[PDB]
């Protein structure tokens, strides 16, 4: 089961940009993985100054590493017992779901489906799969496994709709129009195309002061789309 | 040799060349360039040749400036929100004079300008103070 952590580009505006088409010109690597969360590591005031601190000190006498250990040791489960826990629990129990959780889910994904093509009535560029729904199952399930419980409770996965939906929230979140044209060079520049390719509007937005990688592509990419 | 202290006038003149030159910058830039500055001297320097004159004068200075200027329009062919629309002004009527007479419905500027800054309004106080503005000067001009 693949756990893949991907860099982003440019940063913070690529979260203004679509939420999607971010990897190569392809959002369909987002639509494969179930659980995609672009995070934030906002110190709450006591992080930043936990880094910070720690570097300042750092040498003497070994008080930071100890405190750790302990931490090791309260630390919940000891780490070197949760491995053999989860070849345990791995190995024994294989859970199943509860029918009125089933139907509780049901709901839960016409709800999404609905609502959230309502929410794209208005082309709002951004995703719905029913592979999705399955990965609410298996967060089900898996939940479930941790429980050890043979059966699925309702609750249980009560839990499970609130938290993929905070992964729905992750789902969510030289003018392009200018550029976006490319159009007028489509037009009445050339309908062939050819002699033309992105070395033509290389060409064509080279010496005109204008056009970024990103933003040459953006533009085609919307055309593309758009479907001019 | 100039150590001459009119060459603080010079100053001024290479002043003169890139504030004009600044807005917009879809005018002949370049920058205009410090080299351009720099270049100002070897021109003076090279008329100074010419005229067998030491030290020689502002006019000279004038004359490769002037030089210089010929060869760049053949190149071209708080109120800062008021500079943003009276940019719109000279850049719509600079485009318009050199492509057409422009004229027109005036109302038209105000509408593809709305057009165009929609782009960089960070929240509606930006589009609503870009349109105030906008309709500020046109009722201030007329």
């Amino acid at each position: 089961s693949v756990l893949a952590a991907a860099n982003p580009i440019y940063g913070r505006y690529d979260d203004l940009k679509s939420p999607g088409d971010n990897i190569d010109f392809q959002t369909t690597i987002l639509s494969r993985f179930d659980m995609i969360f672009i995070v934030k590591d906002d110190h709450n005031e006591e992080r930043d100054i936990s880094i910070a601190n720690h570097v300042i000190n750092i040498h003497t006498g070994n008080a930071n590493a100890m405190q750790n250990q302990q931490e090791e040791n309260g630390s919940e489960i000891s780490i070197e017992k949760m491995k053999r826990y989860i070849t345990y629990c791995r190995l024994k129990c294989a859970p199943r779901l509860s029918p009125q959780a089933a139907e509780k889910l049901s709901s839960n994904f016409v709800t999404i489906r609905k609502q959230l093509l309502i929410n794209e009535l208005e082309s709002t560029e951004r995703p719905i799969t029913i592979r999705q729904l399955e990965a609410i199952i298996r967060i089900t399930e898996s939940l479930a496994k941790l429980e050890l419980s043979p059966i699925a409770q309702e609750r249980h996965v009560d839990e499970a709709i609130r938290l993929f939906q905070a992964s729905t929230m992750d789902a969510a979140s030289t003018s392009l129009s200018e550029i976006r044209r490319f159009e007028q060079e489509l037009k009445r520049r050339l309908p062939i195309g050819w002699s033309t390719s992105y070395q033509t509007l290389r060409r064509e937005f080279v010496d005109t002061h204008r056009f970024s990688q990103l933003a040459l592509d953006k533009a085609l990419y919307a055309l593309e789309k758009h479907e001019t | 040799i100039l150590t001459k202290e009119a060459r603080s006038y010079l100053v001024e003149k290479y002043k003169e060349l890139r504030k004009d030159d600044a807005q917009g910058f879809s005018r002949s830039s370049y920058r205009i360039t410090v080299r351009q500055l720099e270049s100002m001297i070897r021109l003076s320097e090279a008329i100074a040749r010419a005229n067998c004159v030491d030290e020689i004068t502002p006019s000279f200075i004038a004359e490769a400036y002037d030089l210089l200027r010929q060869s760049i329009i053949r190149v071209d062919v708080t109120y800062d929100k008021y500079v943003s629309m009276m940019n719109m002004i000279v850049r719509k009527i600079a485009e318009v004079d050199r492509e057409g007479a422009e004229e027109l419905t005036a109302v038209d500027i105000v509408d593809w300008y709305l057009l165009q800054k929609e782009n960089d309004l960070g929240s509606l106080a930006e589009y609503w103070e870009e349109r105030r503005l906008a309709f500020k000067v046109i009722k201030r001009l007329v």
